[PDB]
């Protein structure tokens, strides 16, 4: 969801890093530069997106690591979100992180598609 | 108790005028010619 | 109203009397007690009458037989609209106040005044306010629509009346009542209440207020504070000395009249020797409330003084005081005094549950059962039975010790307790 | 419905991650009472003065 | 990581739903009877029908009465209102004991409410004075989502002025209160400047006018301070008038009975609900007579909610008292009024699982020998001390990087540390009193 966008805004904006947003809100001319800016050597640590608008078909090599806050679908829909950063010209090994909470929703569900083997989850309950 | 915040428009709220207001009713008319021309001529 | 939950005393109310004095067998929540309640009923009779003022009486009795319920049972029986008080003897040592002041603070208190005033109010609804800013031709013009049921008119405002309602916002179609003499607006509702009758009545309000409550004003700026506050800090006795006279000129003017109160002190044994001294000064004097006063223990030592005087009180006080003594109750009024109590908790005792309840009431002591017949319900509930059992009696009697028990324990366990020289053994071997 | 489990479960999603909630922290302001009891007493200070 | 001070290993009092008490439940062993007792007390507090109750519990040291009077403040959890006290802080110089002992009968009644606050906030537009008295001032609060102007008491425009407001900067307004508070200057005059001292905040998301109702609980005494004695505001008379008698000061009981009456017609509402509390007293051997015999009339009162002391000691003399000799340090006109639960002390193997039990919540490996050992030792001295080795018997093993505690190292321990039957021995024959 985008209202985890500006929040994560204020965040990165409150510890003082170089950030670039890019999501359904941004124009066209603003995103292949915000693209360039990024993939060519420069000060900025992380550069946020959205699942929908920018983690589907760009080129990005620049990041090392993919962090995940969320996620619904991961048989294929998430897998290309981190597909997204490994790339042909990436020379380091990509370390991918993801955010589970402890007693939740999300706990439920990586336990319960763990000894599923991970197929297709349909519903949750606990 | 007295509400130390009001709520005011510019326009309609004025410090000088303070107004408030709540078989078949109808208004008394008078009817009298001399009446209402006397009115009108005043 | 009032949120009580239960009292020791919630139970009895009023005490008990007859047109003839008599004392009933069991009259309102009052059993046993025949005499007590009789002489009781005569000093009760003697403050309702109010020929006379300043005397001390002194109830006189074993601990839990008859004493603090006699007293409870005449203020209830007293009823509103006349003055009680009820302080400990603990309560008037003070470290802001002396021992003095607190002690006339309370004789203060314990006597009321009642102040009447004449009001012309007018109330209704008001359906249409107009106001208008000033002009040349006058400071400001206003007219106020109050209608009422019975009659319907419209008043013109009188300038600071406008400041009035310009000065809290008033909105129209709410009953409010306007105080011409005040000049302050009393809003009762909206219209959750309905017009009466006529816009304007003459009415009489009637203010009960304390001795104390007028001396307190005079002395501060303001002194209504210092009621509530206990600030107060030792009123001089010269403002006192100009009340008496202002109230004795007010009660010659028939402005206001005195209600002779009662002042109730429990655990006087526990006071200074200089309360006990002041307080034959201040019996004597002109306004005084009838003191009535209880001690459990006897021929001890008074506080202050190395000699041991008889009920631990001095004599010269017992003087002033009459005595009223209370007796150890039988057998076949305890079982009635536990089931009124049952009654008051909503607690239902089978009869060979209030044989043992009785029994083991006689034997210790009544306080005890009494406070038994509260836990053994909850037992009673965890078997979801609804009427309490002898089993259930017995569990709660194996589970909270008695004293005389938890004595002969201690007595036998003492080198396990801590000892007045401080020797204890926690070690168990050797 | 399966309507109704998906917007269900979107609260703690949107709880989870971040207090989306809605997010009122109450700002913890003191009571209200109006009373003050010496109000009350004030008329009568005001006859008797 | 977790700090456990002589507690922690208990949760509760662990009895099953007809009232049994298991042998081992929540850090519990033996001492079974007072755990049902207890229960039973537990049921009657949240029965809200007596009222004025007195529950004392006497035995030996280290017996674990005050270990059992925390386990009952846990089983009525953190809704009820607990109010744990000392007997020795019924003294105090500013104000009498009998208005300290008054006052926590009253602290130990919760009241909760529930009301409904309206706030206020938007960026600022336009300000202007109304000018004797200190005129009015409207104020052109900007909200994101709309515009609207409000008119504002003198007062809370005195604290606009002191807190240095200005045109285009957010602030924040409470209704009831009239609290003032500013967020900081909007985001759209960020580039007035390039080099400023102050924040720039975003334009509050929503409408100018937000409600919100709250559960928030507070402790009848301290809505009664509130009575008693003006509290902060932004306002300069505010601060005069709380600086004006900041002592503490006893309270009357009129003042007291007329916030119990408001409190009456808060709960004919169903607005609040009142519910009682436990009072518990710790060493009340402690206390003067003085504080006993107004105990004998405070218990009376209908208000009075129920309180639980604890005394350890035989037939001693009441403080304040000269000739009076009671058990308990208590008076025997109070005991009346009292209901007594006694305590047990522990045999050898109650105490090396009491010292099992205290290792594992210390996080702490223990062999069974020199557990054994810790068990004679607990026996030839005392229970605190084999409590109190356990944390040095693990220092020492972690200097000798061993992971559990050896025999060697709780002998080592007896020699560095002594206990007070060594030391009272030490203090019998010595050059100048050691
Ligand atoms: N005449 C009576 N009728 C009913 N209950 C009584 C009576 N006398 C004493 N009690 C009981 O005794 C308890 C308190 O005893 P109390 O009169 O305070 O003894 P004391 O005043 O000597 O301390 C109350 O709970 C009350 O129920
Ligand atoms: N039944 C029990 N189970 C576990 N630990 C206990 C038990 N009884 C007492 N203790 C322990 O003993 C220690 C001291 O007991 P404490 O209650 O302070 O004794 P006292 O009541 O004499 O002051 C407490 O830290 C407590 O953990
Ligand atoms: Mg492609
Ligand atoms: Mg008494
Ligand atoms: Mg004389
Ligand atoms: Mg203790």
């Amino acid at each position: 969801m985008t209202k985890v966008l500006d929040v994560l805004e204020q965040f990165l904006n409150y510890h003082g890093y170089l950030y670039m947003r890019l999501d359904g809100a941004t124009k066209i001319e603003d995103r292949q530069i915000l693209t360039e800016r990024f993939n060519t050597d420069s000060r900025i640590t992380v550069f946020i997106l959205s699942s929908r608008s920018g983690g589907l078909g760009i080129n990005l090599t620049g990041a090392d690591t993919v962090i995940f806050y969320d996620s619904d679908w991961n048989p294929a829909m998430d897998k290309q979100c981190q597909d997204r950063c490994h790339r042909i010209g990436q020379t380091r090994d990509v370390h991918i992180y993801r955010f589970v909470s402890e007693h939740t929703i999300e706990s439920n569900i990586l336990k319960k598609a763990n000894q599923k083997r991970q197929l297709d989850n349909v519903v949750i309950q606990e | 108790m007295k509400a130390l915040v009001e709520e005011i428009d510019k326009k309609t709220y004025n410090p000088d005028i303070y107004f408030t207001s709540l078989s078949r009713p109808v208004k008394r008319i008078n009817y009298s010619l001399a009446d209402l021309e006397a009115r009108l001529y005043t | 109203k009032s949120l009580s939950l239960i009292a020791a005393h919630s139970h009895i109310t009023g005490l008990g009397l007859d047109e003839n004095l008599q004392p009933r067998p069991t009259s309102e929540g009052m059993v046993g007690q025949l005499q007590a309640r009789r002489a009781a009923g005569v000093i009760l009779k003697m403050v309702q009458n109010g020929t006379i003022a300043g005397r001390a009486v002194l109830v006189a009795g074993p601990p839990s037989t008859g004493k603090t319920a006699l007293a409870m049972g005449v203020s209830q029986s007293l009823g509103k609209d006349v003055p009680f008080t009820a302080i400990a003897g603990s309560e008037i040592f003070s470290l802001e106040l002396s021992k003095t002041e607190a002690l006339t603070q309370a004789f203060r208190k314990s006597i009321g005044i009642k102040i009447k005033e004449e009001t012309e109010l007018i109330e209704g609804e008001v359906v249409e306010i107009q106001i208008d800013r000033s002009i040349t031709g006058g400071h400001k013009q206003g007219k106020l629509t109050i209608k009422t049921t019975d009659m319907e008119t419209i008043y013109e405002l009188g300038n600071k009346m406008i400041d009035g309602l310009t000065k809290e916002k008033v909105l129209a179609g709410d009953v409010i009542s306007i105080d011409k003499a005040s000049g302050k607006i009393t809003k009762l509702g909206r219209s959750v209440q309905c017009p009466e009758g006529e816009l304007q009545k003459r009415k009489t309000v009637v203010h009960t207020v304390s001795l104390h409550e007028i001396d307190v004003i005079n002395s501060r700026t303001q002194g209504f504070l210092a009621l509530f506050t206990g600030d107060t800090g030792e009123i001089r006795s010269e403002v006192r000395d100009q009340i008496n006279t202002k109230v004795a000129e007010w009660k010659e003017e028939g402005k206001a009249e005195i209600v002779p109160g009662v002042l109730f002190i429990d655990e006087v044994h526990m006071l200074d020797i200089e309360c006990f001294s002041f307080i034959n000064r201040a019996l004597e004097d002109e306004f005084a409330p009838i003191v009535m006063m209880a001690t459990n223990r006897g021929v001890s030592k008074t506080r202050g003084t190395n000699y041991k005087s008889p009920h631990g009180l001095p004599l010269d006080l017992l003087d002033r005081s009459i005595i009223i003594t209370t007796k150890s109750y039988n057998e076949q009024e305890i079982k009635t005094i536990l089931s009124i109590r049952a009654q008051e908790e909503e607690v239902e005792l089978s009869s060979d549950a209030l044989d043992l309840l009785t029994k083991t009431g006689v034997e210790t002591s009544l306080r005890y059962s009494s406070n038994l017949i509260s836990v053994a319900q909850q037992i009673a509930m965890k078997r979801k039975n609804n009427t309490v059992e002898v089993e259930d009696v017995k569990r709660a009697y194996l589970l909270f010790l008695d004293s005389a028990r938890s004595v002969k324990y201690v007595q036998e366990n003492e080198s396990q307790y801590i000892d007045d020289q401080g020797n204890v053994q926690i070690s168990i071997a050797k | 419905n399966f309507m109704s489990i998906v917007n269900c479960l979107m609260q703690l999603r949107k709880v989870c991650n971040h207090p989306n909630l809605f997010e009122v922290r109450p700002i913890l302001t003191s009571f209200v009472l109006e009373h003050c009891v010496a109000s009350d007493y004030k008329d009568v200070e005001r006859t008797l003065l | 990581v977790t700090r456990t001070a002589a507690h922690t290993h208990i949760k509760g009092l662990g009895l099953d739903e007809s009232g049994v008490a298991k042998r081992v439940e929540g850090g519990f062993v033996g001492q079974i009877e007072a755990r049902e007792a207890c229960g039973v007390i537990v049921d009657l507090i949240k029965a809200k029908k007596m009222s004025g109750r007195a529950i004392l519990l006497a035995g030996g040291p280290s017996t674990g009465k005050t270990a059992l009077a925390l386990a009952i403040s846990q089983e009525l959890g953190p809704k009820v209102p607990f109010c744990p006290l000392v007997g020795s802080e019924l003294y105090s110089v500013e104000v009498k004991k009998t208005e300290t002992l008054m006052e926590n009968f009253r602290r130990a009644i919760g009241l909760r409410i529930k009301e409904t606050k309206e706030v206020y906030e938007g960026e600022v537009t336009e300000l202007t004075p109304e000018d004797k008295t200190i005129s009015h001032v409207i104020v052109g609060l900007k909200s994101a989502k709309g515009t609207k102007t409000l008119r504002l008491d003198p007062t809370i425009y005195e604290s606009i002025q002191r807190e240095k407001v200005s045109i285009g900067d957010v602030i924040y307004i409470e209704a009831n209160t009239g609290a003032v508070k500013r967020v900081g200057r909007s985001d759209a005059y960020a580039t007035e400047f390039d080099l400023e001292t102050e924040e720039y905040v975003p334009l509050p998301k929503g409408e100018v006018h937000k409600k919100k109702e709250i559960v928030q609980d507070v402790t009848l005494h301290d809505l009664d301070v509130a009575n008693a004695r003006p509290q902060g505001g932004q306002d300069v008379i505010s601060m005069m008038g709380q600086l004006l008698k900041p002592k503490k000061t006893e309270i009357t009981e009129k003042l007291r009975q007329e916030v119990n009456k408001v409190v009456a017609k808060y709960i004919d509402q169903g607005v609040a609900e009142l519910i009682p509390g436990v009072l518990f007293i710790d060493e009340v051997n402690m206390l003067d007579i003085e504080i006993f015999t107004y105990l004998n009339k405070a218990l009376e009162s209908n208000i009075a909610p129920v309180v639980v002391l604890a005394s350890n000691r035989g037939m001693t003399t009441v403080r304040g008292t000269e000739d009076v000799i009671s058990p308990h340090g208590v008076p025997p006109d109070l005991i009346d009024r009292l209901l007594i639960v006694r305590t047990l002390p522990y045999d050898k193997d109650e105490i090396r699982t009491i010292i099992e039990r205290r290792a594992t919540v210390e996080r702490l490996q223990v062999e069974s020998s020199a557990l054994d050992l810790l068990a004679t030792m607990g026996t030839e001295t005392s229970l605190r001390y084999a409590l109190q080795l356990l944390a040095p018997c693990g220092i020492l093993a972690q200097t000798s990087n061993r992971k559990e505690i050896v025999v060697n190292d709780v002998n080592e321990a007896k020699l560095l540390f002594l206990d007070a039957k060594r030391s009272t021995k030490i203090l019998e024959t010595s050059a100048n009193y050691l």
